[PDB]
């Protein structure tokens, strides 16, 4: 059920996913954490040109969101979505072929 | 506790030494409290808002 207070959306709407198995050139950082109750969430994006590996450089990061969540926080957990057409007979829980 | 932060308990807080199931013992007390506060009653208990 829902048992809950709190929401922030904004939806400027795009659909670009653009299914790939190349090099990796987009690369996302996120930062959580929380002080006195408030929860900052630091973003960031750059591209990059390494396929396999971590690249290491120097970039920065920067603060994108605060919430006032006042909340005991222990355990994080992210989050993945795949599904296959009909071709791949495993179900959606069960088979997934574009990791 | 820390600061701003909201307890959202319905477990019985364990006095005494007692695991209760939501229920009484030695000393096993409820989780929570409501104020008494009868209509127009002493200043000392008197509601506020703040
Ligand atoms: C937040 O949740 C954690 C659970 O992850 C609480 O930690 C427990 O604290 C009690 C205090 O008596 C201990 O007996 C437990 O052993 C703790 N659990 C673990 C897994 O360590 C914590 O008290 C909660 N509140 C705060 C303010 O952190």
């Amino acid at each position: 059920a829902n048992n809950c207070t709190f929401e922030y959306v904004s939806q400027p709407f795009l659909m670009d996913l653009e299914g790939k198995q190349g090099n990796f050139k987009n690369l996302r950082e996120f930062v959580f954490k929380n002080i006195d109750g408030y929860f900052k969430i630091y973003s960031k994006h750059t591209p990059i040109n390494l396929v396999r590996d971590l690249p290491q450089g120097f970039s920065a990061l920067e603060p994108l969101v605060d919430l006032p969540i006042g909340i005991n926080i222990t355990r994080f957990q992210t989050l993945l979505a795949l599904h296959r057409s009909y071709l791949t007979p495993g179900d959606s829980s069960s088979g997934w072929t574009a990791g | 506790l820390k600061p701003f932060e909201r307890d959202i308990s319905t477990e019985i807080y364990q006095a005494g030494s007692t695991p209760c199931n939501g229920v009484e013992g030695f000393n096993c007390y409820f989780p929570l409290q409501s104020y008494g506060f009868q209509p127009t009653n002493g200043v000392g208990y008197q509601p506020y808002r703040v």
